[PDB]
């Protein structure tokens, strides 16, 4: 049971405990800030959110979330076969076709909405879904050229070791040293205004020259599939994307500012029993990636 | 450009409203944010509320349940109503300007600002004293004078403070030193007034003191001559 | 309350703010001289009003970090005042109160010595039945003076009242002294004297009824 | 910290019993190279 009061709007909260020591008949009245996303109700006292579905690892903080390109190799005797095709969709015989034994450098980017740091298309600006028209499927758009997002959490936070057992320390997030402030990233509203008409472009090669092409923000679900979803200098950030899909296109200095809330139980893939708990990353936050690809789907103008 | 002069009773009976205006003079006032503050003996300066531009009340929180600060446009001229006076009331009350300020440090559109307030001209100041005793003139005695000589007048038994000393209406303003008041056991304070003077002077020039005490609307004269 | 400062005559003054912040911040700086109207030396962190000299300076908050501290460079004797912090920042909310005043008193100023005046009483107060004697002592540093009241040799020490040094515009001190008598003490009397001694030495002024 | 005390590993690392069955003898090991080393 934690007992929490807000800090000096009521995001982040300012949370005391008892905990145990290295020794196991004493305690310990530490406290740590959380994230409200993170907690629960029942001074208020509140509770982590994981605590009623699973139990919950922290992250070794020796371990990076980085990015590294990875390449997929095939055991000898196997080959893997390359499309040289510059405008090759999904499906369909590849004209010029190439051998390969292992794949391009490969960044395992875990996002969502707004596909990062990934490959660009050559020449134009693709499209690729099973069937779209079934608006059950998801549209895979690449994009050609990158739009660039800038990303920061400005707050300067610091960690705080508790020790919670023999060899046991818990990293908890210490005190927000200066100002509190609002994490968000920013993309160029020409660049993504550009980015947008090549997209709805290729939109009407599917749909119709005449038809109208519109952006709406999500219509539910869970914060990952509501929200760009990612993850940034260790941090996993939940960015609001309506100030990108809110667009109508007819037959014929900029700033877009998002703002982002931040999590640390996140529960990673789909799985319901092994929760994470990142641990805090001292210092102000700010990365820099492309946006090089989409997840749209379509509703069921 | 702007100045300011306050007025009011200068002595007011405990549990009672304290009234007091505030006139500025070279600019508009409803174009401005107006403060008050006041600076009792020994305690430090307490701001007491302030006055928007737009005619909004906002007071410290310290006093709030008994301040009311008013404006009036047709002049130049504000007030303040501080009532129910207990003894710690006694305070020099000031009139300043404030100027509002944006500090900035995020995004203004998240509202990663804050508004301070800081005064840049002040009223000269207004003394009020909180006491059940009534208020009393003073009565001024001659001090005969005897190179250079030195010839005075003698203000004693008034209350409260203060009391205003001229020579020749405001025409004989160099050598003048006046001292502060004393506070005699009785209650009453006293004052007293000098002016070095040339000794050839002392049989041809005329010398008369001009002491006012307001809070009993009292306006005396005298001379000085050996 | 008041904090102790003591800096040299025309050395540079260190005075730190009494409440640091927890934000960025925006500092005004007041110079009050007590039974006056106070000054607005710097209300920006940095920034200067029109009107105050140079030598005057405040820290602005470039980087986080960094106290706010005003700078007083050459002071001067009259420098000599409180001096608050008045702190405003992001974390802390509406700062209605004032700083702590700071109480800047400059050392090695010039040992001036007083002027004593004595007064006899009035003939309109003698006629009115009260005797009043005025010391009236002035331009003397440190303000720090005792009277000593004598009739003919023997003293007195019963019906003196004594102003507190207060401060004159020449940045040395002043306070009056009166001896309250009754019409016939004062008259059954040779001399009244008014020892008053400023630091380690003593200036007499007597008055006699002729 | 009757005097009050605590094992010294406490404040650092976890600790683990040796299970009572295993010997902490030297036995002669031989090391092998593969085939075609
Ligand atoms: C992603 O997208 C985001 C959104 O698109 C984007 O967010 C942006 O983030 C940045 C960085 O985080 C933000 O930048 C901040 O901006 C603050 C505001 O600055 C503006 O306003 C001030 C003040 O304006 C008033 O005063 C001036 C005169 O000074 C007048 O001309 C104005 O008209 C105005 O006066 C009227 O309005 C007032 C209301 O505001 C009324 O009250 C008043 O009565 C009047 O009616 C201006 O000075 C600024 O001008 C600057 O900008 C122009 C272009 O616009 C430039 O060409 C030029 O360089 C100008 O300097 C601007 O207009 C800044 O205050 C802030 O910087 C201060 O704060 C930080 C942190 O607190 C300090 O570290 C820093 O040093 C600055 O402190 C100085 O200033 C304060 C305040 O005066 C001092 O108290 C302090 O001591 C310090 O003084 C020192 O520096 C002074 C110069 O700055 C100097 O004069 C002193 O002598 C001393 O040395 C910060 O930069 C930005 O606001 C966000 N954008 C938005 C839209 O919100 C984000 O970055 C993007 N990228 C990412 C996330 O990667
Ligand atoms: C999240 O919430 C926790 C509480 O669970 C906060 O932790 C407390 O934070 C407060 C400040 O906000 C701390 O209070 C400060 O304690 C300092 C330590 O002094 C102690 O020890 C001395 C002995 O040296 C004693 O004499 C003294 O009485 C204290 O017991 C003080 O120095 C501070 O004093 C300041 O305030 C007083 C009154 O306001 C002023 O008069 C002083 O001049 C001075 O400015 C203050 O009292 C408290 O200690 C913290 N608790 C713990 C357990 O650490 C977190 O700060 C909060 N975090 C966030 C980000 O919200
Ligand atoms: C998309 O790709 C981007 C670039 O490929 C990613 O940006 C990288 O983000 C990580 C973490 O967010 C950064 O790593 C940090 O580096 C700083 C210090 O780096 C500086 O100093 C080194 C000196 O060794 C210098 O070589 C660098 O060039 C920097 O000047 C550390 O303090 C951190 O602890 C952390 O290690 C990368 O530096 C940064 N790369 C670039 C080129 O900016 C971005 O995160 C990717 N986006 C996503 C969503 O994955
Ligand atoms: C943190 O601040 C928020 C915002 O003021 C508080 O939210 C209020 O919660 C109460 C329930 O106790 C509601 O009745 C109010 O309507 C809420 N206000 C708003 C604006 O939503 C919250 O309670 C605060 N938390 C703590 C621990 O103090
Ligand atoms: C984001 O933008 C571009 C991708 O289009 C990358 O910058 C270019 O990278 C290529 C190959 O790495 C170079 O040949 C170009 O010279 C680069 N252009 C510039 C202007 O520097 C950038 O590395 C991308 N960042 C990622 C993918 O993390
Ligand atoms: C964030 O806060 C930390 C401290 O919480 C700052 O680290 C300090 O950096 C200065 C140098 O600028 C050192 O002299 C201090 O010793 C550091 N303090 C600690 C505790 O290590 C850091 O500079 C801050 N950064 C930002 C961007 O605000
Ligand atoms: C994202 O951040 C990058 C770098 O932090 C910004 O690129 C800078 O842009 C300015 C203005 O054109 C240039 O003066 C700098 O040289 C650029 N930096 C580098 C490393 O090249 C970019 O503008 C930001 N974009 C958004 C949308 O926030
Ligand atoms: C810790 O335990 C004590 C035991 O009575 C209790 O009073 C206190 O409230 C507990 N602290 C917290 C933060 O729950
Ligand atoms: C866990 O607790 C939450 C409280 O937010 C509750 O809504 C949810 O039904 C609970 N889930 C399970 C599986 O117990
Ligand atoms: C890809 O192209 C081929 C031939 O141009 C076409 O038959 C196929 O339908 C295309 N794929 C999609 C998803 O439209
Ligand atoms: C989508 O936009 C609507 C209206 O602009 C808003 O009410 C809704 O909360 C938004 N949804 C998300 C997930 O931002
Ligand atoms: C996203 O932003 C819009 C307005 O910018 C807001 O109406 C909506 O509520 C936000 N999304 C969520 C999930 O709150
Ligand atoms: C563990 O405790 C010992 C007491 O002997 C102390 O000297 C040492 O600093 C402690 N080490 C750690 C890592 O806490």
């Amino acid at each position: 049971t934690l007992q929490c009061t807000n800090v000096t709007r009521g995001e982040l909260k300012n949370c005391s405990f008892n905990m145990t020591t290295e020794l196991r008949d004493k305690k310990q009245k530490v406290y740590s800030l959380f994230y409200r996303l993170d907690v629960v109700q029942i001074n208020k006292e509140y509770r982590l959110i994981n605590c009623n579905t699973s139990a919950i690892t922290q992250a070794c903080p020796k371990v990076s979330f980085e990015p590294i390109p990875i390449h997929y190799c095939a055991p000898a005797g196997f080959a893997i076969l390359k499309c040289k095709d510059k405008k090759f969709n999904g499906t369909g015989p590849c004209p010029s076709v190439s051998t390969v034994q292992c794949t391009h450098g490969i960044k395992p980017v875990v996002s969502t909405q707004l596909l990062l740091n990934g490959s660009l298309a050559e020449e134009e600006v693709m499209i690729r879904s099973e069937n779209i028209t079934n608006n059950a499927k998801n549209i895979l758009v690449q994009f050609n050229t990158p739009v660039q997002i800038n990303c920061t959490r400005p707050n300067n936070n610091t960690r705080k070791s508790i020790r919670i057992g023999p060899g046991q320390a818990f990293y908890a997030t210490g005190d927000i040293i200066g100002d509190i402030r609002q994490a968000h990233c920013n993309v160029s509203k020409a660049t993504w205004n550009e980015t947008l008409g090549k997209v709805v472009k290729q939109l009407r090669k599917h749909f119709g020259n005449n038809t109208i092409i519109r952006f709406a923000n999500s219509s539910g679900g869970d914060l990952e599939v509501t929200t760009h979803s990612f993850n940034c200098g260790g941090e996993f950030f939940y960015c609001n994307t309506s100030g990108l899909f809110n667009s109508t296109w007819i037959s014929n200095n900029d700033s877009i500012t998002l703002p982002c809330r931040i999590k640390q139980i996140i529960n990673m893939w789909q799985r319901i029993g092994q929760a994470m708990y990142a641990p805090p990353i001292q210092g102000v936050i700010r990365c820099v990636s492309n946006i090089t690809g989409l997840i749209l789907t379509r509703d069921g103008t | 450009q702007v100045q300011l002069q306050e007025s009011g009773p200068g002595l007011v009976k405990p549990s009672e409203t304290l009234s007091l205006t505030c006139t500025v003079s070279g600019g508009s006032i409803s174009n401005y944010y107006w403060s008050w503050i006041r600076q009792s003996p020994g305690k430090g300066l307490e701001w007491i509320g302030y006055i928007s531009d737009s005619e909004s009340t906002n007071y410290n929180p310290s006093l709030k349940s008994r301040v009311i600060i008013s404006v009036d446009t047709s002049k130049n001229q504000l007030s303040l109503k501080l009532n129910s006076v207990t003894a710690a009331d006694s305070a020099i009350y000031y009139c300043a300007r404030a100027q509002q300020g944006k500090r900035i440090y995020g995004m203004v559109s998240f509202g990663e600002f804050f508004y301070y307030y800081y005064m840049d001209v002040w009223g000269k100041g207004t003394t009020v004293t909180v006491s059940s005793a009534s208020t009393k003139g003073p009565s001024v005695f001659p001090l005969a004078p005897s190179g250079t000589a030195a010839l005075g007048c003698l203000v004693k038994d008034y209350f409260p403070e203060p009391v205003t000393v001229s020579w020749n209406s405001g025409a004989l303003t160099s050598g003048v030193h006046t001292f502060p008041a004393v506070l005699q056991s009785s209650g009453l304070y006293s004052l007293s007034s000098v002016v070095t003077v040339p000794s050839s002077s002392l049989g041809t020039q005329t010398y008369i003191c001009n002491v006012n005490h307001k809070p009993s609307n009292t306006k005396v004269d005298k001379k000085v001559e050996p | 309350y008041v904090r102790p400062l003591s800096v040299a005559l025309g050395e540079t003054a260190s005075i730190s703010c009494g409440r640091q912040a927890l934000g960025s911040r925006a500092v005004q700086w007041y110079q009050h001289r007590p039974g006056q109207a106070p000054i607005l030396l710097i209300y920006n962190n940095q920034d200067r009003p029109s009107g105050i000299p140079e030598r005057f300076s405040g820290t602005p908050d470039i980087n986080f970090g960094t106290r706010a501290t005003l700078t007083i460079s050459g002071v001067e004797a009259g420098d000599e005042a409180d001096y608050y912090c008045h702190m405003w920042d992001s974390r802390s909310g509406f700062s209605w109160s004032f700083g702590g005043a700071t109480r800047l008193t400059v050392l090695g100023q010039p040992k001036a010595a007083p002027s004593v005046t004595l007064f006899p009483p009035s003939s309109e107060e003698l006629q009115a039945n009260k005797a009043t004697l005025v010391c009236l002592i002035s331009d003397f540093y440190p303000g720090a003076v005792t009277v000593a009241w004598k009739a003919d040799s023997s003293p007195v020490k019963a019906g003196v009242e004594t102003t507190t040094p207060s401060k004159q515009s020449n940045n040395k001190y002043a306070a009056s002294s009166y001896l309250s008598l009754t019409p016939m003490q004062w008259k059954m009397h040779k001399s009244y004297s008014c020892q008053v001694t400023h630091e380690g030495s003593t200036v007499e002024k007597t008055v006699a009824p002729t």
